[PDB]
């Protein structure tokens, strides 16, 4: 059975202080006996701005029955800081929430202030930590998005050495292997390959990075991912599609096609075909092939593969 | 009218292609592809005159999905706990739900709603996720509240207009207290930077008149920087150090391209000098329409690349679509109609698989197999309302506006929280008012662009792109914060 904290001898000197909601307030809530008690007890900690241990252990109880909880992450976070607690002890508790499934924007966030206020010379470990979470959970949006500004702000601080730099390809590259249909890998792989301060883009670097992308696409042509990296590795570079052109003409109909379940045409070599069109100042040839995505080989987009074929006649 | 958006019933549907390239993903996909397909097969097709028998109708329950929204709209559950930190959320689903099924609240219930949000707003600014005394203020509980208040309030001394209206100040120095100097907003005290934040702010301080060049500057940098090569935008950007430059943090989502798109056209009618930065409009249309599931999938949108169609993107990515037309449209002529996406496509996805099966809760959904919410019922219905009307952003009836506006009315100006960081002059700031009030009164609903799939016992009202709420519901909303009434 429950002891309410009334009745604790802990919280005797504390009034509870109830939710003002007004009279008959719409979309309420039935609250367990807990969470209704809990919150009464952190709005009057709250309220008198205390800062102390059972607050902060109070804080703990409150987001394990609400991780999202944003304003009782803000007073825990501050608790941390003014009790001078362990931050690499709060990690840990940390890590024992995403066991226990909880999670949010908020756990996530709260991760990127204990690591901005460690500050750690080098942050191989969290690296680490998070990489063995994206293993079951692939396609993690703010995982990645974490991945991303870990990557971003320790770099600015010149903590990231080039062999750290080149395991996380490695590791990048594997997780392409494993799922090529991966977004999120093939996002990551830009950041290291293209948009990070630190790329290695010599003429030479991007031979290299077309060869990989090519021989992504030939290994899976149906892959919008494959397609899309392509379109804005050219697209970022200036390079000319023509050159490229002939790897990608066999899929209308560097690293050349070789596979059993390949239905032709692939609706985004036709678009690659029509934009080299465009390219050479063929307007009518690229109008041509726009329509025929319209009307025939990507019906779905009819109405704007239209639009693009208007925009040439 | 119908030309180039082809029904799916009419297309052949087939499973993504495996190129003998076993993954993950496409086990995924090939499931969902399965729940998809196998109740289109069920269901009748909603363009056919002779509906055939023994199949599902696909009408609109419009009735099933009002006792859904109104049997946990006065008390929720226990397990709700998970979303205590929302509920101007769960008012906002639930009212802007309301008013595209054309369903009316009593007067009696609209105070209680009014109510529930003003004991939201704390007196420092903005609304938190709950009572003041229980939550700090945060800028998505704001935008919530603040759409809220535009659909259940009014202009009498119990409607939460003029408590708005009093808390314009206030609301304005809780926006500068969450700028960051690179242009991103935190979502709140101590919280994360995102471009949800930027928009939810945005439509707040444009339907306020609470918008200086101090709380706009370097935003539409940060914006321009959440664009990815595929074309969408990620949640937020990292300036690198004001900035020698910015980089994309993540994928394209819908939901942030969304939020992007629909921020940075509310910057497009702030007259400040080489202002907003540029996107990429034609890269946007594109990674937009792309988004667009394939006949087998029933026409419904996906968030990101190579991830599952989900109903609530009718609204994100679909939603986003006529502003990124838009935006096309004008980056043409400044160099100087068949619909963008499948219209049709999208309200069959809608009509037949993202309803609950008949007879049941009501409500609408991800996807089949998926439980029903308030959230997915409110972005389905708002997404259907896109793909139903034809909304355009008029050039001629935002110069019908600056005809009408009236300078001399308005509510005091928000003083800035640095000297300089208020308009030159009042010239200046009454061009930028007007601006401001004048686009924002910019989408109209084109003759002849109606599309109502299944019949009109199907059509929903219509939701404002950028905004998501009724026109009829903006207007004397912002005409009264402007003192345009
Ligand atoms: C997959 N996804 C699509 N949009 C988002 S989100 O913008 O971050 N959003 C929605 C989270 N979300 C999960 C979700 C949405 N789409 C599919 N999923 C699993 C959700 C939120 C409320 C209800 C109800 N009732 C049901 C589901 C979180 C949120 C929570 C409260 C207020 C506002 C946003 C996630
Ligand atoms: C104004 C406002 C609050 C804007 C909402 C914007 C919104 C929809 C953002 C998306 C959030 C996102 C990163 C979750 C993806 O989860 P997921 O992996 O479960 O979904 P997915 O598989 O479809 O990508
Ligand atoms: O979280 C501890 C607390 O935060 C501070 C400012 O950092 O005050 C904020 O938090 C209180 C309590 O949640 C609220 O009144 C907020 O409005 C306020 O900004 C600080 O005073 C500290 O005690
Ligand atoms: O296989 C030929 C191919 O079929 C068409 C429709 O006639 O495309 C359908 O089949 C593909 C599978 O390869 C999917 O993309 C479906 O969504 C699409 O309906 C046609 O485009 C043609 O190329
Ligand atoms: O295009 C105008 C359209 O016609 C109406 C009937 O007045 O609906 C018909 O056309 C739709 C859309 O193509 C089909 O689903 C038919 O079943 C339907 O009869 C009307 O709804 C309007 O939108
Ligand atoms: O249009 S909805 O599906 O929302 C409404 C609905 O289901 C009610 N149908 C009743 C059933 C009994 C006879 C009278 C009509
Ligand atoms: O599109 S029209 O207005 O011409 C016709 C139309 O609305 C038909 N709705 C039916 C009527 C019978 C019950 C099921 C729904
Ligand atoms: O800032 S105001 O004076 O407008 C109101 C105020 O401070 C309320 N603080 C509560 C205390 C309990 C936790 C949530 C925040
Ligand atoms: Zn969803």
């Amino acid at each position: 059975t429950y002891i309410p904290m009334s009745q604790r001898r802990s919280w005797a000197d504390v009034k509870p202080i109830m939710q003002d909601d007004g009279p008959n307030p719409v979309v309420p809530i039935m609250y367990s006996e807990e969470y209704k008690d809990a919150m009464d007890y952190f709005r009057a900690i709250a309220a008198k701005e205390e800062k102390s241990e059972r607050a902060l252990e109070l804080t703990e109880i409150i987001v394990r029955m609400n991780p999202a909880h944003y304003t009782v992450w803000q007073y825990r976070f501050s608790l941390l800081t003014s009790l001078n607690k362990s931050l690499e002890d709060e990690l840990r508790l940390m890590n024992e929430f995403a066991v226990q499934n909880l999670k949010s924007y908020q756990v996530w966030h709260h991760r990127l202030l204990l690591l901005d206020r460690i500050s750690p010379q080098d942050p191989v470990s969290e690296i680490e930590y998070i990489h063995g979470s994206l293993l079951p959970d692939p396609k993690n949006y703010h995982t990645w998005a974490y991945l991303h500004w870990l990557y971003s702000h320790f770099s600015t601080l010149g903590r990231i050495s080039e062999a750290q730099w080149g395991s996380e390809l490695d590791w990048c590259n594997e997780m392409l292997r494993v799922d090529g249909r991966n977004n999120s890998a093939w996002g990551w792989r830009w950041y290291l390959r293209v948009s990070r301060p630190g790329a290695e883009t010599s003429s030479r670097s991007l031979q290299d990075e077309l060869i990989y992308i090519l021989k992504s696409i030939h290994l899976i042509p149906h892959n919008v991912s494959a397609w899309n990296y392509l379109r804005g590795f050219l697209k970022h570079f200036s390079l000319p599609l023509v050159p490229i052109l002939p790897a990608i003409l066999p899929y209308t109909a560097f690293p050349m096609p070789s596979p059993e379940d390949t239905p032709l045409p692939v609706p985004l070599a036709l678009e690659y075909l029509a934009d080299s069109f465009i390219e050479q100042n063929r307007v009518d040839d690229a109008a041509k092939v726009f329509e025929k995505l319209s009307s025939e080989y990507d019906q779905m987009r009819a109405g704007y593969w239209e639009f693009r074929r208007r925009e040439c006649a | 009218a119908t030309e180039f958006t082809p029904s799916v019933y009419s297309l052949v549907s087939k499973p993504l292609p495996s190129n003998s390239r076993p993954s993950a993903t496409l086990d995924e996909q090939a499931e969902t592809e399965d729940l998809i397909s196998q109740l289109f097969d069920l269901t009748a097709d909603p363009n056919a005159l002779v509906s055939e028998h023994g199949k599902r109708y696909s009408g609109l329950r419009k009735q099933e999905h009002t006792q859904f929204l109104a049997s946990s709209f006065f008390q929720l559950p226990g397990k709700f706990v998970s979303l205590d930190a929302s509920r101007p959320w769960l008012v906002f689903w639930t009212v802007h739900s309301l008013d595209l099924l054309g369903v009316a609240l009593d007067q009696g219930t609209k105070d209680r709603v009014v109510s529930t949000l003003l004991h939201f707003l704390s007196p420092k600014g903005g609304f938190g996720g709950g009572p003041a005394n229980s939550q700090i203020p945060h800028l998505l509980p704001t935008y919530a509240s603040v759409c809220s208040l535009a659909i259940a309030g009014n202009d009498s001394s119990t409607g939460g207009w003029k408590d708005l209206a009093a808390a314009r100040q206030s609301i304005y120095e809780f926006f500068m207290r969450c700028k960051r100097p690179d242009g991103g907003f935190v979502v709140c005290e101590g919280g994360e930077v995102d471009v949800r934040g930027t928009y939810c702010l945005l439509v707040v301080a444009t339907l306020l008149d609470i918008i200086t060049p101090e709380l706009l500057h370097n935003v539409d940098k940060f914006v321009s920087a959440c664009q990815t090569y595929e074309g969408g935008f990620a949640c937020a950007s990292f300036p690198f150090p004001e900035p020698s430059c910015r980089v994309s943090m993540a994928e394209a989502h819908g939901g942030y391209t969304s939020c992007s798109l629909n921020s940075h056209f509310l910057l497009t009618s702030v007259p400040l000098p080489s202002f907003p930065l540029s996107i990429d409009a034609n890269a946007a249309l594109r990674w937009t329409v792309l988004q667009q599931g394939e006949p087998i999938e029933g026409g419904g949108f996906r968030g990101r690349t190579n991830k599952l169609v989900d109903g609530c993107y009718s609204w994100w990515v679909g939603g986003g679509a006529p502003v990124a037309e838009e935006l096309v449209r004008r980056e043409k002529s400044r160099k100087v109609i068949p619909p963008i996406f499948n219209r049709v496509a999208l309200q069959e996805f809608t009509l037949v698989a993202a309803q609950q099966d008949p007879g049941s809760t009501g409500g609408l959904r991800d996807k089949p197999g998926k439980r029903p919410d308030q959230y997915h019922t409110c972005n389905n219905l708002s997404g259907l309302s896109i793909a139903q009307h034809k909304m355009s952003h008029s050039p001629s009836t935002v110069s019908s506006n600056r005809l009408k506006f009236d300078a001399s009315k308005g509510l005091p100006a928000v003083k800035p929280v640095a000297p300089g960081g208020g308009w030159k002059n009042e010239d200046e700031r009454q061009n930028a008012r007007r601006e401001i009030w004048a686009n924002a009164l910019g989408w109209i609903e084109e003759e002849g662009g109606e599309i109502i799939v299944g019949g009109k016992d199907n059509r929903i009202n219509t939701t404002t792109p950028v905004f998501n709420i009724l026109g009829l519901r903006l207007k004397p909303f912002i005409n009264y914060f402007y003192c345009q009434e």
